């Protein structure tokens, strides 16, 4: 059945799960309540809906998804929300403290009274799949929740699953976007524990959607929900392949293998075009030679950092829409024209490409417009360690002093567990540096 | 032919079956570090309220031997 | 789901405990009498937080009072809202302390301190998810100094894994004549340091120079310094009473606030201090930063930021927010560490405080409070140095080594914060 189960851990994954669902909903036809008019098949199906959705004989579609928090004001807004009923009572999951920004009370203190049982609603889910492909993690650097239970989360579910797919979506932390002081400590930690268990990770740096959602959509002062609905169209693009059947489309599987040419250089950057206002998209029509180029234009990337100054080691590019295959064909072929693009040299054919004819889906509500032709590009380039680098040196500043290091100790954690994390980071800098050095 | 097919699978199976040990055994480690070091952590605490207490009584001693006139 | 348990020990403790009730009753619509007479439904959506629900939609503080002389007691019975109190939660005994550390500490208050742990533990009971404690108390006194800190130490011991704040005022030659007050005050933060998560510094210096040169009043009172201690109490805890984008509670506070364990004593401040005989978010942002506004009696621009957290109160531009914030920072980039990146962060409320249409609170933690606990260090010298009036403290059981080690281990504070003062990113 290639079955997927999404996991959304902390504030920020739970609240950037609201949009995602929301979104799957209306791009599936699924009301409110669950019930799919579409659906024929009661009860049931091989359906590629049916990797997201499970039925019940009373035809409600059901998410399959956990959400897990360890404090419940969050999630206390899903299970009064409206989508309240689309989930069920056993799959939002909620404490009473939370983990205070904490990595160590994520994963050590706080975490372990929740996470036996996690798994086991984990498990719940995994027994009704007949062939469950992987686990999609959203979850924040930031938080205590999204980096020190994640953290936990993701070791178990090797011991539990073993090498079963595992795909993240990281909040990287911005201080533009609502930041605390240790969140560069909780980015490290989670980073080097998840490092060995992830297969990819896909990083959006807040600081990046606050820019395009205030310049590419003219709002003044972005909000989270402004931010998470943006991020759902690039799950949504990335899982569109999954949900939705069609001849010229990316499985995970597939996804995973032209993407990541080594285990620990699993950090693409994505993009997403077009982003555009209503306003703008008023007699304004862009076609797909437009979006693929505007694909690898450093001011559009999720994440801040220069593409023209790295080197891309695999492309992979998701077109939805009213996308023909000669248009894809010429636009990419123009690309590997562009001196200005350079891959590396032991990447002889580095582009993966899809199409799924769902056209791009809008929520009733969010500023982006309805358009016919939508492309999210995945490229795993150099340029993304930028992203580590300044994010390295901000635990630099702090540890060298042991700043706010007394909050992590309190909680059973030992200093060399900073400097081990920080050393990961150091061979992940250096690890990127080798791969982008030219061949003998 | 099929010896070399049948020791690929046997090997990848190998490879998960490490992989999940090597995560089931570091995690093991990782929570009992972390008991054994808060452990120490409230059994510093222990010692602290003994030593207040224990001040707290001496004081209240010196007084009394100070109250025979 | 958050629940803060208040404390309030002593005469200073109870007038400025009672005010703070005076005033986020006021802000959260709830009258003398316990009802609910507000408009906006967010008035509610963290009542918890400070009230306990009771039969008949009856609303009531978590409050405990304290004072080993039993009159204040029924002062704040008289008070505005006395009748909004609990009554089993009134703990007083029958003598006073006199301004003795050693009475309310060791002895007298000794006796009084498992009543309290009593009503602590009950409230605490009817807790879903205790949060931690609040205490409001003098260090210059005698019961809310040497009781209010042993109370903190006891209640650190049954509740190891609470937040502990502390809203501490220390005492000022231009408020009150009492001549043990640097032993009060001195004793009080050798046990501060140790026992609480975070302490707000009320200085009564800094609230009679506000009062008397910025407010105009030759004659201040009690009551003209509790005004501002009322503001600023309603400030700093805003973000803990009511809900938003943030979502924090005290242990997040003091995560992000204190980046080491001794280095928790903070430097409230208000905007705007107007005189009633004579306004813009910028205007806001350069007089929260000014020493004018300070409730310490420091000068920031006397040492450096590690943190600094702004709370913005009133319906305004957020935009304007954000650019005024960068902009005051960027202008004093010298004044913070460039070791804690991104250390200035900012909370806004849309509720405003009752009288003004924008508020704005500072919560700094500066390596000049160190001017503060000079001060006190330079008054405590002085009167032990002779061993003046050190009998009262030796008759009630305790030795001069134990003032020596609260006065080295006060000189140790201000050496550590000089030590991060002058600290270098490279
Ligand atoms: N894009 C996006 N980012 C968010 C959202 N909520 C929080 N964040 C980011 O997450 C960080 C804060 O961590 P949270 O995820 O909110 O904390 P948590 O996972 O609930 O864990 P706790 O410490 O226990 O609260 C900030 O740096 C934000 O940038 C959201 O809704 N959307
Ligand atoms: N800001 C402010 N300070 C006060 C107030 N009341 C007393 N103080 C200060 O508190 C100090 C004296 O401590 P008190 O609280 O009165 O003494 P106590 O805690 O009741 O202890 P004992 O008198 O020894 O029983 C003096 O330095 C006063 O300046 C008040 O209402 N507001
Ligand atoms: C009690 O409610 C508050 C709670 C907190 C903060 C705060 O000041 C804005 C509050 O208002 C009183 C806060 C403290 C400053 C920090 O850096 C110094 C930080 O990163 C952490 C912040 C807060 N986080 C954010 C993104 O503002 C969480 C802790
Ligand atoms: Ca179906
Ligand atoms: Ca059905
Ligand atoms: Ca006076
Ligand atoms: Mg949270
Ligand atoms: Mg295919
Ligand atoms: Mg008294």
């Amino acid at each position: 059945m290639r079955e997927c189960i999404s996991i959304h851990v902390g504030q920020a994954g739970v609240q950037i799960g609201n949009a995602c669902w929301e979104l799957y909903c209306l791009e599936h036809g699924i009301q409110p309540d669950g019930q799919m008019p579409s659906d024929k098949t009661i009860g049931g199906g091989d359906d590629s809906f049916n990797t997201f959705f499970s039925e019940t004989g009373a035809g409600k579609h059901v998410p399959r998804a956990v959400f897990v928090d360890l404090e419940p004001t969050v999630i206390d807004e899903v299970r009064t929300g409206t989508y309240r009923q689309l989930f069920h009572p056993e799959q939002l999951i909620t404490g009473k403290e939370d983990a205070a920004n904490n990595y160590a009370r994520g994963h050590y203190t706080i975490g372990k009274e929740i996470i036996d049982l996690v798994l086991d609603r984990i498990r719940k889910l995994a027994d009704q799949c007949t062939g469950l492909q992987g686990f999609l993690v959203f979850h924040s650097f930031g938080g205590g929740t999204g980096s020190g239970f994640t953290s936990l989360l993701m070791e178990r579910l090797s011991v539990d699953y073993g090498k079963k797919s595992k795909l993240e979506f990281s909040i990287y932390p911005a201080p533009q976007v609502s930041t605390a002081v240790v969140e560069p400590y909780n980015s490290i930690l989670t980073t080097h524990t998840t490092l060995e268990h992830s297969d990819c990770a896909f990083m959006v740096d807040n600081e990046a959607i606050y820019d395009i959602c205030r310049r590419n959509l003219d709002i003044e002062r972005p909000t989270y929900t402004n931010l998470n609905r943006l991020i759902s169209q690039i799950v949504s693009s990335i899982t569109a392949s999954l949900r939705f059947d069609g001849a010229l489309n990316v499985d995970l599987t597939e996804f995973q293998t032209n993407l990541v040419p080594y285990p620990r250089i699993h950090f693409p950057l994505a993009t997403y075009a077009p982003v555009i206002s209503a306003e703008k998209a008023y007699h304004e029509q862009l076609s797909v030679a437009e979006i693929t180029n505007a694909c690898f234009e450093p001011a559009n990337q999720m994440v801040k950092c220069d593409p023209r100054h790295g080197k891309y080691m695999a492309c992979c590019l998701l077109y939805r829409g009213d996308v023909v295959p000669k248009d894809v064909n010429a636009a990419i072929a123009t690309i590997k024209t562009k001196r200005s693009i350079q891959f590396v040299d032991w990447c002889p054919t580095g582009f993966k490409v899809g199409i799924n004819y769902q056209p791009p889906t809008v929520v009733p509500g969010g500023d982006l417009a309805k358009v016919q032709r939508a492309v999210c590009m995945l490229s795993n380039t150099t340029a993304i360690a930028e992203a580590w680098a300044r994010l390295d040196h901000k635990f630099d500043l702090m540890y060298a002093k042991r700043a706010f290091v007394h909050w992590y100790v309190g909680e059973g954690m030992e200093e060399g567990e900073f400097s081990e994390a920080r050393e990961d980071m150091a061979a992940l800098e250096k690890d990127y540096e080798e791969v982008g050095v030219d061949s003998v | 032919k099929r010896e070399h097919e049948r020791e690929v699978i046997q090997k990848a199976i190998e490879e998960n079956n490490n992989f999940i040990k090597m995560a089931k055994e570091k995690l093991a480690q990782k929570m009992e570090s972390n008991k054994e070091n808060r452990e120490a952590h409230l059994a510093a605490m222990l010692e602290r309220l003994q030593e207040k207490d224990k001040h707290a009584e001496e004081v209240r001693k010196n007084k009394e031997l100070k109250e025979e006139a | 789901m958050r629940e803060i348990v208040h404390i309030q020990a002593g005469q200073c403790g109870n007038q400025i405990g009672a005010k703070f009730w005076e005033v986020i009753s006021d802000e959260h619509g709830i009258d003398p009498t316990g009802s609910y007479h507000g408009d906006s439904d967010l008035q509610l959506e963290r009542i918890n937080v400070y009230y306990n629900e009771a039969t008949g939609n009856k609303y009531v503080p978590r409050a405990i009072l304290v004072d080993l002389e039993p009159g204040t007691m029924d002062s704040v019975r008289s008070g505005p809202f006395g009748q909004i109190f609990r009554p089993d939660n009134f703990v007083f005994g029958q003598s006073g302390a006199g301004n003795n550390w050693a009475k309310g500490h060791y002895t007298e208050g000794a006796e009084l301190v498992d009543s309290v742990l009593d009503v602590v533990r009950k409230e605490s009971e009817s807790c879903d998810c205790l949060q931690g404690f609040q205490l409001t108390h003098s260090l210059g006194g005698g019961t809310g100094s040497g009781m209010g800190t042993l109370l903190i130490s006891k209640i650190r011991e049954e509740y190891p894994d609470r937040i502990m704040n502390t809203f501490s005022v220390m005492p000022s030659p231009k408020v009150s004549d009492t001549v043990v007050e640097p032993y009060n005050a001195t004793l009080s933060v050798h046990q501060l340091v140790e026992n609480t998560d975070e302490t707000y510094c009320i200085d009564n210096e800094a609230l009679y120079d506000i009062c008397f040169r910025t407010l105009k009043l030759t004659t201040p009172t009690y009551g003209d310094l509790n005004h501002l201690v009322s503001a600023t109490m309603s400030g700093v805890t805003t973000c803990l009473r009511f809900p938003g984008q943030l979502n924090a509670d005290l242990r997040k506070l003091a995560v992000n606030m204190v980046p080491f364990p001794r280095l928790h004593f903070f430097m409230p401040g208000f905007a705007p201090l107007t005189s009633r005989g004579s306004l813009t978010v910028p205007e806001l942002t350069q007089q929260m930063f000014d020493s004018k506004n300070m409730m310490a009696a420091c000068d920031p621009r006397h040492g450096r930021y590690l943190t600094v957290a702004a709370i913005f109160r009133g319906r305004m531009s957020m935009k304007e927010v954000d650019e005024q914030m960068l902009n005051v920072q960027n202008k004093n980039s010298s004044y913070f560490v460039e070791w804690i990146p991104n250390n200035v962060k900012t909370a806004v409320c849309d509720i405003p405080p009752r009288g003004l249409k924008m508020s704005a609170t500072f919560i700094g933690n500066s390596t000049a409070i160190q001017e503060l606990f000079k001060r006190i260090s330079e008054q405590f010298t002085a009167m032990f140095r002779r061993k003046a009036f050190l009998h009262w403290y030796t008759g009630e059981g305790m030795d001069e080594m134990e003032f020596t080690e609260a006065e080295s281990n006060m000189n140790d504070l201000v050496s550590e914060y000089q030590q991060y003062q002058d600290a270098t990113a490279d």
